């Protein structure tokens, strides 16, 4: 500052002023909760959303948090060359149609749906940059399936299976066939979910779930792990 | 752009008085500000500064201890604060925009100044001519000198170039010496080297008749030359 | 009166424990300062207290070779009168505040942990400096009075650069003494021990209790309430014991085992600070990425 | 039926163009270059430091002056640095925060910037107002936007994700001229020094040269083996320079219509993010995966030095107009100024 | 398909018949410009410190 004339000290301070307001973004930024919405298909999205072309994004406030919610469903592009840009968000929330065990695309011969949505369970659970990242799990549909058991059984989909045709152990049959995918069961863990048409568990289990997380996410930034 | 001042009046000795100028039509909180005064017949006169977010505050030796200078950036308006006002206050005032980054061209635009009446170690700019009978269509030279170099070690020059019509305020021609402003015609040019300056006009259109003022803005002191009127 | 007979054990025991603490701890404060200032620069609200910390155990390390000096010979003072007091001062004053900046800090985990959601201004980088400032005042504030109250005089024979339980004028160190350790001592400890037992109660509880990030901040816990307890309860106890033990009429049958026993609880004070440099920086996951990211980029 | 004499006319026709570039081959580069000096070591070192954005550092750029530059973060920030001094002149908030790509207009009045929204937007720098505001806003790609260059202050060349280009003119907002034939993501595209041409690299381990105004594929250079990430114009404009996913870079002739170097080392596994030559030409800049920058010797194809100072992936690099210094950002939300 | 046939078939007709040039003169060409602009390359030669912009 000894040799700065008097343009160049008025620079310096509105850089300063810059800096200052970046500052502020940045720290008002830090302290939200960001979601990342995936699924195979038809499964629902519009009924997930719960206001209490590209990349589409939702902004909604539950109690005093700010909460984003990132939905990419429209982009048909490769998924390597983006899915790193999400890479540290807070969660991602996996949504998976239990009618699906029995009812196959027509589009492509013996490719049953919920075949086609482990796949990507699959690949988006490990992964190289959600090694850490919170899963939440929404089977949906739940009712409608409940009562389709009486006429098809489970082997539709997995042939080498033997139990009570109630939906009360065929469900916990597919929970745990989705939970067993992940390889990492230790330093991570997946929260699943059976969605109820009540409209507000839905939302308090995600909460649930965030606080968790971001619970875990405090105790290593202040040293404790 | 729209800078609107209020105030003035007759005031006698000893008293007090608040200028204000409204800006509308720009970002304000974006730009510093600057209070310059015009005695009735005189030339230019650099009053009081205030920086973009109030951080920085630069006063005259003339009005140091007795003007205030302050901003209201939610309602757009710039406040001068005169206090124990001498008979020698009497003038025009002008608030002046000016924004400074890498490139930028401060004292781009002038108000209408408010007039006042009042009852009854510094860079020295010579502009050592008055008056320059002139006629239409043919080139004019008018020369200004400082006793300092304003040239810095940074390869800047900073002087400054206006031009006043009669019963118009300042208009700025060129900007650190060598920049032409915008909104102004290719036939001004403006040259010089560290201490002597030129500014040339190629063809005269019967419109540049007026006062070119010479200000330098090396250090915050700020000095106006005497002036040189161009008149057919 | 009595005899200092256990000046043997002063002269070959003290200087050789102080001599290798610093020797090992001054190096590891440079190294975890160097790492803070250049690898984190961000400088996140827990990276302010680590540093005014690590910044606080170095000024504490920086007053060991005088002592060091002064048990090598045995007797001696020879740094003046006045630079005894300053010495005496900074190593209570170092002691202090960096039980203080303990307890703030596991004040700031209790916030972010039990209440994750409910504070926000905890996060701010502007609030460890705040509080940082309020541990230094309150540091000084309280360390300030013991200053002129230090004896220092030779007794023709040594320079005989005292502490505050060997020091004369009686029943004025008693009271300060028992005022210091009330307010600076037994106040944190009680904070520090609520705030970690509710932190252990909740990481056992709630969700997710398999995961292995819960059972090994529950280990680390334990361990720095265990650390702390041992670092700082006997050289107290033992301080207010000797005290109480010079203004009596007991014989010297015992007093030479309560000074001795005074004397050995002094280095574990000391100890804390490998203590601190083993429980607080080197388990951090940050610290290793930042020292394998500069090891990285020299190899490279 | 038809499309099978279509396509054995199509075998004959690429057997053809295998022949003909088979037949121009009779000296390689290195042998050429075998006896030419080499450059030996080159030793760089950090200038400045330029912080400020709090998330990965998408994409960077010169201005024409070589002393202003561009850079966007996923954080929806635009910053505009002086480099001289380090200080901040502009900071344009985005109403998109997943950008991914940069452009500064060459007489410096525009910026223009595009990501995963499919739009490109593009900044007025000088108005009256004193604030930097938006003043286009090209919308008609269906993928993500990932490189945009100015031609002029009223043309723009954009590529994107649904395997096309398109030249836009931005007055009326409207796609004047779109090339397609690529069959995946275009990653990059890079200009001629006389804009009359530009190369484009993509996902399908092609290249391809487009002339501007007819809108055609010149010619089409194939040899890598993984997605293209960076593509660059040599300073004479008759080669250019490809990086992609498999750990080499290499140069393709114009008027040769095939390959010339090969750049790759057995200790480099990681992909490259970018690619860049010097003013005279002689050494090519690249960034991959591992932290690091390599600069090579473009004629002799051996290894000259590394720039090593990012603690993560560097994503951008670029050298300036006269050749002073190179710049370099990275995802741990620092840029970097070397010489 | 036969439109996607034929459009292929097109193009590469139009990119077959172009004009090439020797590898050689190609090297020789590259070879003669770097080596014209050797001298005008900041960072393959550095330059002063007294001229460099970027001193600190
Ligand atoms: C008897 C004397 C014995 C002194 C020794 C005892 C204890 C030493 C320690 C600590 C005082 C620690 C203070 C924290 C305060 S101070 C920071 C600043 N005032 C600000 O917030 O702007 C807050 O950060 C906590 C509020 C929580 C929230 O609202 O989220
Ligand atoms: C014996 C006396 C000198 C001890 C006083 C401590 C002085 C010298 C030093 C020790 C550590 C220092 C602090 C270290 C880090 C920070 C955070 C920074 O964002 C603001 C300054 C601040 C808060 C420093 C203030 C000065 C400080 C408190």
């Amino acid at each position: 500052g000894c040799t700065l004339s008097a343009e160049d000290k008025a620079a310096v301070e509105r850089s300063k002023m810059i800096d200052r307001n970046l500052r502020e973004d940045g720290e008002k930024a830090a302290r939200e909760v960001k979601l990342l919405l995936l699924g195979a298909g038809e499964s629902g999205k519009s009924t997930i959303v719960k206001q209490m072309t590209g990349i589409v994004e939702t902004h909604f406030t539950f109690k005093d948090l700010h909460f984003k919610m990132f939905d990419v469903g429209a982009q048909r592009s490769e998924r390597k060359k983006w899915i790193h840009c999400f890479e540290g968000v807070t969660a991602i929330i996996f949504c998976v149609a239990l009618s699906d065990y029995d009812l196959v695309l027509a589009e492509d011969e013996e490719m049953n749906r919920m075949h086609e949505s482990m796949k990507l369970f699959d690949s988006i659970c490990n992964n190289k940059w959600f090694t850490d990242t919170s899963i939440i799990l929404f089977l949906n549909k739940k009712d409608l399936f409940e009562e389709k058991i009486k006429k098809s059984p489970l082997t539709i989909c997995y042939p080498e299976y033997a139990g009570s045709n109630t939906y009360e152990e065929a469900a916990a049959y597919i929970q745990c066939q989705f939970e067993d995918l992940n390889k990492r069961k230790d330093t991570k863990e997946i929260y699943t979910h059976f969605t109820c048409s009540t409209d507000t568990e839905n939302i308090r289990f995600v909460f649930a779930a965030v606080k968790d997380t971001i619970l875990q996410l405090n105790l290593k930034e202040y040293n404790l792990v | 752009v729209q800078l609107v001042e209020s105030g003035g009046g007759l005031v006698q000795p000893g008293g007090s008085r608040k200028l204000s100028c409204s800006a509308s039509g720009f970002a304000f909180s974006s730009f510093g500000m600057h209070w310059v005064r015009q005695a009735p017949e005189k030339g230019l006169e650099w009053v009081a500064y205030i920086s973009s977010g109030s951080g920085t505050i630069y006063y005259a030796d003339t009005v140091k201890g007795r003007f205030t200078i302050s901003r209201d950036d939610p309602k757009n308006t710039l406040f001068l604060q005169m206090t124990s006002l001498r008979s020698e206050d009497t003038a025009m005032y002008y608030c002046v925009r000016s924004i400074y980054y890498y490139g930028s061209s401060p004292f781009d635009f002038w108000g209408q100044g408010t007039t006042l009446t009042v009852s009854s170690s510094d860079i020295v700019m010579t502009q050592a001519t008055s008056s320059v009978p002139v006629t239409p269509g043919e080139s004019v030279s008018i020369s200004c000198r400082s006793s300092k170099s304003l040239l810095h070690s940074n390869g800047n020059t900073y002087l400054y170039w206006f031009l006043q019509r009669p019963g118009q305020s300042p208009q700025l021609l060129i900007y650190r010496m060598s920049n032409l402003a915008s909104g102004v015609p290719d036939r001004f040019s403006g040259s010089g080297s560290g201490t002597a300056f030129t500014l040339t006009i190629s063809r005269l259109e019967a419109e540049d008749v007026g006062v070119y003022y010479c200000m330098q803005h090396l250090e915050y002191p700020l000095t106006f030359g005497a002036g040189t009127k161009l008149e057919l | 009166n009595c005899t200092d007979e256990n000046i043997p054990l002063k002269m070959h025991y003290l200087p050789v424990i102080y001599g290798i603490i610093f020797l090992v701890g001054f190096p590891g404060n440079a190294v975890v300062i160097s790492t803070y200032i250049f690898k984190m620069r961000p400088w996140k609200s827990s990276t302010i207290i680590m540093l005014n910390l690590a910044c606080t155990d170095l000024l504490y390390l920086t007053s060991l070779p005088f002592l060091i000096h002064y048990y090598a010979s045995g007797e001696n003072w020879i740094f003046g009168d006045f630079m005894c007091k300053f010495i005496r001062f900074s190593f209570h004053f170092n002691l202090y505040s960096s039980i203080l900046f303990l307890t703030c800090f596991s004040i700031f985990r209790y916030c972010v942990i039990i209440h994750p959601m409910s504070c926000f201004s905890i996060h701010k980088t502007r609030c460890a400096v705040v509080a940082c400032a309020v541990v230094w005042i309150i540091s000084l504030v309280a360390v300030i009075p013991m200053t002129f109250l230090i004896t220092s005089t030779n007794r023709t024979n040594r320079s005989a650069c005292l502490d505050l339980t060997s020091s004369d004028e009686l029943n004025t160190i008693k009271w300060y003494n028992l005022i210091l350790t009330a307010t600076t001592f037994c106040l944190p400890l009680v904070i520090v021990t609520l705030c970690y037992t509710t932190i252990i109660h909740t990481l056992t509880h709630g969700l997710q209790t398999d995961s292995c990030l819960k059972q090994k901040a529950r280990r680390l816990t334990i361990l720095l309430l265990l650390a702390f307890y041992v670092c700082f309860l006997p050289f107290h106890i033992l301080r207010v014991i000797r005290i109480e033990s010079r203004l009596l009429s007991i014989s010297c049958s015992i007093e030479n085992q309560i000074h001795e026993a005074y004397i050995v609880s002094r280095p574990l004070a000391a100890l804390n600070t490998f203590g601190n440099l083993l429980l607080y920086v080197v388990v951090s996951d940050n610290f290793q990425q930042a020292v394998c990211s500069t090891v990285r980029c020299k190899v490279s | 039926s038809e499309l099978d004499q279509l396509r054995q006319e199509a075998e004959q026709l690429k057997n053809q163009i295998r022949d003909a570039r088979k037949a121009c081959a009779d000296a390689t580069l290195s042998q050429i270059t075998n006896n030419i000096d080499p450059v030996g070591r080159i030793q760089m070192r950090t200038r400045r430091t330029l912080r400020g954005h709090l998330a990965k550092i998408y994409a960077m750029h010169w201005g024409t002056d070589s002393r202003l530059l561009v850079s966007a973060s996923q954080d929806g920030k635009l910053i505009i640095w002086d480099s001289y001094t380090t200080n901040k002149v502009h900071a344009i908030p985005l109403r998109s925060s997943w950008v991914m790509t940069c452009a500064y207009a060459p007489s410096g009045n525009y910026v223009a910037c595009g990501g995963l929204d499919n739009i490109c937007s593009i900044y007025n720098l000088k108005t009256r107002e004193g604030n930097v505001r938006v003043s286009r806003e090209l919308a008609g790609h269906t993928g993500y936007l990932s490189c945009c260059r100015f031609l002029d202050d009223n043309q723009i060349v954009t590529s994107s994700g649904d395997t096309t280009c398109a030249l836009w003119d931005i007055e009326t907002g409207q796609q004047t001229t779109t090339f397609t034939g690529h069959t995946g993501d275009v990653m990059s595209l890079s200009l001629a020094p006389d804009t009359r041409l530009f190369v484009s690299g993509a996902c399908d381990a092609s290249a391809k040269l487009w002339d501007v105004r007819e809108g055609m594929c010149r010619q089409t250079f194939t040899g890598h083996e993984s997605d293209i990430n960076a593509i660059c114009f040599f300073p004479n404009g008759n080669a250019f320079a490809t990086g992609s996913d498999d750990a080499t870079c290499r140069l393709f002739d114009l008027r040769a219509d095939q390959e010339l170097m090969t750049y790759s080392h057995d200790n480099i596994i990681c992909g490259i993010t970018s690619v860049s030559f010097s003013k005279s030409g002689r050494l090519l800049l690249a960034g991959y995966d591992d932290f690091n920058c390599n600069v090579w010797d473009a004629l002799k194809a051996d290894r000259a030095g590394v720039l090593a100072g990012h603690d993560n992936r560097v994503s951008c690099l670029g050298v300036t107009d006269d050749g002073m210094a190179v710049a370099t950002g990275s995802w741990d939300s620092f840029l970097k100024i070397w010489n | 398909s036969i439109a996607q046939a034929r459009k292929l078939v097109e193009q590469l007709k139009m990119e077959a018949n172009i004009d090439r040039i020797k590898v050689s003169k190609a090297a020789a060409d590259l070879m003669a410009y770097c080596e014209a602009h050797a001298k005008e390359d900041p960072l393959l030669t550095p330059v002063p410190a007294s001229e460099n912009p970027f001193r600190e």
